[PDB]
């Protein structure tokens, strides 16, 4: 005999699109950029809870987290037909719970509508 | 975090210093531009593999008018960054200057030089001119703050240096479970309000790929 | 004709598996 | 609240407040920290606050107030010196020089206080810039004495002395006029032998390493500008190249020095100097082997480890390493003596080549251009190096980079050019190994095998056309083996691209071999039909690529074919494109029209022309008999997406065709010119009916596209046109119809900055046989575009760009057309002009400078006629008094140039006589006046309204010399920056302006 010498692990991935998200400034009237990556929608495997993570390319870091609550609504932006824009109650990316009018935008067209088939079915899941 | 660097930030007037750190807090770029007036200090954090490491950046302000304390702002400075803007042979021009002002305060510690802007297609600073970084030990990037090209890499290699580690990476900070906040009447009314503003409002910059 | 042997080959050049 | 108290100069300062608000500062955050650094501000930037400092040097413990209270200090020094009472003068000097010899006294306060010495000392040099050596000749004897009685004042003394170098010979060309540059220069040089002692004696006779820091910091300063004789008539050489260079302190700074003395500047014919230079080197590289690391360690290891100051070390030693082996190394390379040593150092070189760090593979990478290069051209001497380049070729290949990384790829390309001419048969081996080292599997990985590729297409053009063919089909062959052995979509796909890469690197073989060709072009064709990431572009890259380099072997009938290529190309082209993406279609056929382009017979090429814009003619013609029918069909954003598509191939066809692509221009150029206005109508319809938020809507925008690309379309024909006659009267009229009154009558946010660029276009190449065309766009385009730009730097500026490139060209090619503009509006192009000098943005800025000085000419060449005299009556004290303004303001640096070239030429007019009427209104001076002196009472008027601090004397001194002056560019430019300088400070010396 010779001797020898990040909190995702628990969920599902259901979608994953590549995405822009901006966040409305309501005081000097302009969109925001928050972050460029991956988008993923994270079914917890306890709780059938889904939610929207979203990390910057590069720094990984979180600009949102949030739950793709089923009273959430997707409105078109007069600007674009790739993007999405909704009101959310609680993200929790900067850390401490604060409400966004979020916009999120894809690179195409059909990854919008794709994303929004996505994001109903997840808001079904979420009514239980 | 209590691991903290004073990290100065110099170059010349409009090459991108606060735009770049701006990016780094927010995520946001911004097109405007406003000049520094002296100095703002930004708190800056990254989570690394080896826990997480904070800077204290030192946004300076690099037109001459608006100088404010100048070199005192560099006083106990652990790192920095030298900007400039490949768009304007002046902003490079005056690379040995900020540096010359820079080491003079701060004998001994990691500079990165940054020429900014490289997403601009009508270059003007060509890669083989830059070769002032040699002498002086700088680390050079090319970067851009609205491509995101390299941006991180600054950064990256001042942790590196100032840790005293060289397999330092920066990886993905803790995901916690989000809130189920049920909303009540009182406020939505100024969601409804903000939400049909945010519709009319045009998203910036269509042309882009994302 | 080993030119030839070579064009040959590059002909059946694939990505798939089956 | 309480901070705000030392604002407050009626009271006495108190200290504490001080120390607080600066320990707020410096130690504070948020709400308070910013409130602080307001403070801080407000009170340095207070001008009476410098008669504060000595207050604050004695009575406050805190060393960052003092350091601010310097910097306060440093103002006043380079600023307001003069003004200051002779006493005044004495009093500073006095307690500086008393506060820096106290501090080095104090070994407590000379270990822990570093910052606040170093500034001192700095605030020190700033008085001797003033002061030395006129009204303190004792300096520099008072400094060498002092350094008897204490160590720590000789350490300091060496920070005074380098810093004092660095002032005068480093960064004197901005900061001073030329006249203090050359006294201060001087003086220093008329000292030195005296300094040099003192610096020589410290490095013999000293132990303290921190003094020998100091000292040997000191001496690389000198090194910029001393003459040769104190570095190779002393011993100082051997001192550097043995003792200092063990101990690891002085290593650092030795090996810069060396470095800097390598450069210096040395008789050529000197036998002694030589042995001198050699032995240097041999002392310096002995010690690293000795004391180091030997020749055989791995830097790549050390280097990625970075323990203390290694990685600055090695970065170091490359310098100093390729620095001395580009001026010396034929030195080495005659005497069999040297040659282990001329071998070990380039040794060292390999290895630091090793290293995984970017920037320092760029400077050995430079070396290794120079070299390699000289090996190709020098007689007898590549056989010394032979070892030293089969290790080279290795190196390089391992490292090699993208195309992509452009400066990076073509340095590495010339240098594996050169070592593959230097031995065919090494590199051939060196490469057929590391791809059996692919197959089997030791070194295989996506980016090992990219950066082979990379690599092994580099070298294309370089061997023998029969070599060639050889190691093509080995490469080949192997490559199509790697892909049938590995597994997976991922593997293969990597490898069919790289396989395609060098294909596409290698067209000589391509051009010898058209079975091979035809087989190659087929299979990119079934490549654009795979879906898998990047394939596509892959295949469509690689398409175009290859057809450049081989046109000719697709335009011309190959030997057992029925037909040229390029008619089966067009042939399946629906079948061939129809899985591609548009802009991967517009490629295709961008492709597509260089192979057309070939084709001489008028006929042929016509008809392979339309043969391939049959698609896009069928679809052309089924949109325009139907959106005409009805507009209403221009709403869907279906049929607008398929007609911007057909105008962009379109485009990409005209981009490779130019002039030959006239024929099929004149099949759709009257229906979309109507289309240009059907959209245009749309466009303002939705504007009125939505607000301006429609233009950033996707149905406006797609609309709008659609006015870009045919813009677009029609630049590029006429750019690149043979046949101007039909450019203006087939062309022209109906294009001037179509979009410039579309422009003008158009809000500011739907006007297309296109309409400007493609204008600029029709002047450039017809301007000259279109005059009343000319002035059509300018009646169009030019009040209108002007008031869209006038009010801040910042809005539109895509338009505010191709506004001033219109303006120039039309300056250029048909000056006739300003003549025509009425009066008040060529005060309108005047105040333009202007205005466009104070853009930061480069490219108005530039093209601003340029109109004026097109302008000026212009007027020149019109002789004495009315207008010239009424031009310069109205305009020429107005251009001299903009330039001057801008050249003086301090935020148009980047157009000094331009702007000292402008009004010299300005100046050189009145000098040369060559303005016939008086520039001034009759009785407003003496009535035989000349121009010449009434420009100098305006110019010396203006001055002093403008820089009021000046002297009567300064302004008139430096507008003798301006205007003496205005034939020779260079010493004008040096005369404009010596006023710069003295427009900063207050007292300068007027006499400065008899330099030149
Ligand atoms: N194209 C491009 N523009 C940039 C980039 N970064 C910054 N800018 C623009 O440059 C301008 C100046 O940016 P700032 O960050 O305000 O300049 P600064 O260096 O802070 O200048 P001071 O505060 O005066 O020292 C802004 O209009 C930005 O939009 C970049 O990476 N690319
Ligand atoms: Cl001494
Ligand atoms: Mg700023
Ligand atoms: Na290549």
């Amino acid at each position: 005999h010779f001797e020898p010498v990040t909190m995702e692990e628990d969920e599902e991935v259901l979608y994953k699109v590549r995405a822009k998200l901006f966040r409305f400034d309501a005081d000097a009237k302009e969109w925001k950029e928050r972050g460029t990556g991956d988008c993923k929608f994270l079914k917890n495997k306890k709780t059938n809870k889904v939610r929207i993570l979203m990390r910057r390319d590069k720094t990984l870091k979180i600009c949102a987290n949030h739950i793709i609550a089923p009273e959430y609504t997707l409105k078109p932006n007069v600007g674009s037909d790739r993007s999405w824009v909704y009101a959310c109650t609680a993200d929790i990316a900067e850390g401490e719970a604060e409400a966004f009018t979020f916009a999120i935008r894809f690179g195409s067209k059909e990854n919008a509508d794709k994303f929004k088939e996505e994001f109903e079915k997840a808001q079904e899941i979420n009514k239980k | 975090p209590q691991v903290q660097f004073k990290l100065v930030l110099v170059g010349d007037g409009g090459t991108g210093k606060t735009t770049f750190v701006k990016r780094h807090l927010t995520g946001e770029f911004e097109k405007k531009y406003v000049a520094t007036l002296g100095v703002e200090v930004h708190p800056l954090v990254f989570h690394t593999n080896r826990g997480p490491i904070k800077f204290n950046v030192w946004d300076t302000a690099g037109q001459e008018k608006f100088g404010g304390l100048r070199d005192g702002y560099y006083i106990q400075a652990q790192c920095a960054i030298i900007m400039f803007d490949v768009t304007s042979r002046v902003t490079y021009k005056n690379v040995p200057n900020w540096h010359r002002d820079l080491v003079r305060v701060c004998e001994n510690i990691p500079i990165v030089l940054c020429g900014n802007k490289v997403d601009i297609k009508d270059r003007k600073v060509k890669a083989k001119s830059i070769v002032f970084h040699r002498k002086k030990n700088l680390q050079y990037y090319d970067i851009s703050a609205k491509s995101n090209y390299n941006f991180e890499k600054p950064f990256l290699w001042l942790a590196r240096k100032l840790i005293g580690d060289p397999n330092l990476e920066f990886v993905a900070m803790p995901a916690l479970a989000p809130p189920e906040v049920v909303m009540d009447p009182a406020l939505a009314a100024q969601a409804e309000h903000d939400l049909e503003v945010a519709q009319t409002t045009a998203l910036p910059d269509e042309d882009d790929d994302l | 004709s080993t030119v030839d042997e070579m064009t040959k080959k590059f002909g059946t050049l694939t990505i798939h598996d089956d | 609240g309480s901070m705000e108290g030392i604002l407050d100069f009626s009271n006495d300062l108190d200290i504490a407040l001080l120390d607080q608000v600066v320990s707020t500062f410096y130690q504070g955050s948020g709400v308070q920290q910013k409130q602080a650094q307001e403070i801080l501000t407000k009170f340095q930037d207070n001008p009476d606050a410098w008669q504060k400092a000595d207050q604050i040097l004695q009575f406050s413990t805190n060393p960052q107030s003092k350091f601010i209270a310097l910097s306060i200090l440093d103002k006043l020094i380079t600023r307001k010196w003069k003004l200051l009472p002779n006493d005044h003068r004495i009093g500073i000097r006095n307690f500086v020089v008393g506060m820096i010899i106290s501090m080095c006294q104090d070994d407590e306060v000379f270990k822990t206080q570093k910052n606040l010495i170093n500034k001192s000392d700095l605030t020190l040099v700033q008085i001797l810039k003033q002061e030395w050596p006129q009204n303190w000749p004792e300096f520099i004897p008072e400094l060498i004495g002092s350094s008897s009685s204490s160590v720590n004042v000789c350490e300091n003394n060496m920070i005074v002395l380098k810093l004092l170098s660095e002032e005068v010979f480093d960064f004197s060309a901005e900061q001073m006029t030329q006249a203090k540059a050359l006294h201060l220069k001087n003086s220093m040089s008329k000292e030195f032998e005296q300094i040099f002692k003192l610096c020589f004696q410290v490095l013999e006779q000293g132990s303290s390493s921190s003094l020998i820091v100091a000292t040997l910091e000191s001496l690389l300063r000198y090194l910029h500008w001393i003459p040769y004789r104190y570095i190779y008539e002393t011993n100082i050489l051997e001192l550097l190249s043995t003792k200092f260079m063990t101990s690891p302190d002085t290593r650092a700074i030795t090996l810069k020095c060396l470095t800097e003395v390598s450069n210096l500047k040395i008789p050529q014919d000197n036998d002694l100097i030589k042995r001198q230079t050699v032995l240097f080197f041999q002392n310096t590289l002995q010690q690293i082997a000795t004391s180091v690391m030997p020749v055989t360690a791995d830097l790549k290891a050390t280097y990625a480890n970075a323990n203390g100051n290694d990685q600055s070390f090695l970065q170091d030693l490359a310098m100093f390493l390729t620095t001395y082996l580009a001026r010396n190394r034929a030195l080495l390379e005659s005497d069999e003596s040297l040659r282990e040593l001329l071998l070990n150092a380039h040794q060292y070189l390999i290895q630091l080549s090793k290293i995984e760090e970017r920037e320092l593979f760029k400077t050995t990478l430079d070396y290794w251009h120079n070299l390699v290069a000289d090996l190709f051209y020098e007689p007898l001497k590549k056989h010394i190096y032979e070892e030293i380049c089969s290790q080279l070729r290795l190196v390089i290949i391992e490292n090699m980079v993208r195309p992509e990384e452009i400066q990076l790829y073509k340095s590495e390309r010339e240098v594996l050019v050169y070592l593959t001419h230097l031995n065919v048969i090494d590199t051939e081996e060196i490469m057929i190994s590391k791809l059996a080292r692919q197959i089997d599997g030791s070194e295989w990985s996506w980016h090992n095998i990219n950066t082979l590729s990379w690599a092994i297409g580099s070298i294309s053009g370089t061997m023998s056309e029969d070599t060639e063919k050889r190691f093509v089909v080995t490469v080949i062959k192997d490559l199509l083996g790697l892909c049938e052995q590995k597994r997976g979509k991922d593997n293969k796909a990597v490898v069919a691209s790289d396989i395609m890469y060098v294909v596409g690197q290698y067209p000589r073989f391509l051009k010898a071999h058209w079975n091979f060709l035809r087989t190659v072009i087929l299979k990119l064709f079934e490549f654009m039909h795979e879906t898998h990431e990047g394939v596509q572009d892959m295949a469509c890259d690689t398409f175009i690529k290859i057809v450049q380099k081989c046109k000719y072997h697709f335009v011309i009938q190959q030997p057992r074919e029925s037909e040229p290529f390029i008619q089966t190309i067009i042939r399946d082209i629906q079948k061939t494109t129809a899985d591609l993406q548009p802009q991967q279609v517009h490629t295709f056929y961008k492709a597509c029209g260089i192979i057309i382009s070939e084709e001489r017979s008028v006929a042929e090429r016509n008809r392979l022309l339309s043969d391939l814009m049959q698609l896009p003619n069928m679809a052309w013609d089924t949109i325009v008999e139907q959106s005409t029918a009805n507009p209403t069909l221009l709403l869907d954003s279906e049929t607008v997406k398929i007609i911007a598509n057909i105008i962009k191939t379109n485009v990409a066809v005209c981009t490779s065709m130019g002039a030959d692509f006239y024929p099929q221009l004149g099949h759709i150029y009257y229906n979309m010119l109507q289309l240009y206005r059907a959209v245009s109508s749309m466009i303002s319809a939705q504007v009125a009916a939505e607000g301006l938020i429609a233009t950033k809507t996707p149905k406006v925008r797609g609309l709008r596209t659609i006015k870009k690309e045919i813009l677009k379309l029609v630049e590029t024909y006429i750019s690149k046109a043979r046949n101007l006659d039909d450019v203006v009267k087939v062309l022209v009229e109906p294009l001037l119809n179509a979009v410039l009154e579309d422009y003008m009558n158009n809000v500011p946010d739907a006007r297309d900055a296109e309409v400007l660029n493609c204008m600029t276009t029709v002047v450039e190449k017809v301007g000259h046989m279109i005059p009343q065309g000319v002035i059509l766009i300018l009646q169009s385009v030019f009040e209108c575009t002007l008031d869209m730009i006038n009010k801040d730097f910042t809005e539109y500026p895509e338009h505010r760009v191709e506004f001033y490139k219109l303006l120039k060209v039309i300056n250029e090619k048909s000056f006739a057309a300003f003549l025509e503009l009425p009066p008040a509006a060529f005060k309108l192009f005047v105040d333009a002009i202007c205005w466009a000098f104070k853009h930061n943005n480069r490219d108005v800025e530039v093209n601003g400078l340029q109109i004026a000085l097109d302008l000026v000419k212009n007027i020149e060449r019109m002789g004495n006629v009315p207008f010239a005299n009424e031009f310069h009556k109205n305009y020429f004290f107005i251009f001299v008094s903009e330039t001057f303004f801008v050249l003086t303001d301090s935020d148009h640096k980047s157009g000094f140039s331009k702007q000292a070239l402008l009004l010299m030429k300005l100046i050189s007019l009145v000098y040369d006589n060559k303005i016939s009427v008086p520039l001034y209104q009759e009785a407003e001076v003496p009535q035989g006046t000349s121009n010449q002196v009434y420009l100098s009472q305006y110019l010396a008027n203006m001055l002093s309204n403008a820089f009021p601090h000046l002297t009567s004397e300064q302004i008139a001194s430096f507008l003798s010399a301006l205007t003496k002056q205005c034939k020779d560019l260079v010493v004008f430019k040096g005369t404009l920056r010596d006023f710069l300088v003295q427009i900063k400070e207050v007292g300068g010396d007027p006499t400065d302006y008899l330099f030149a």
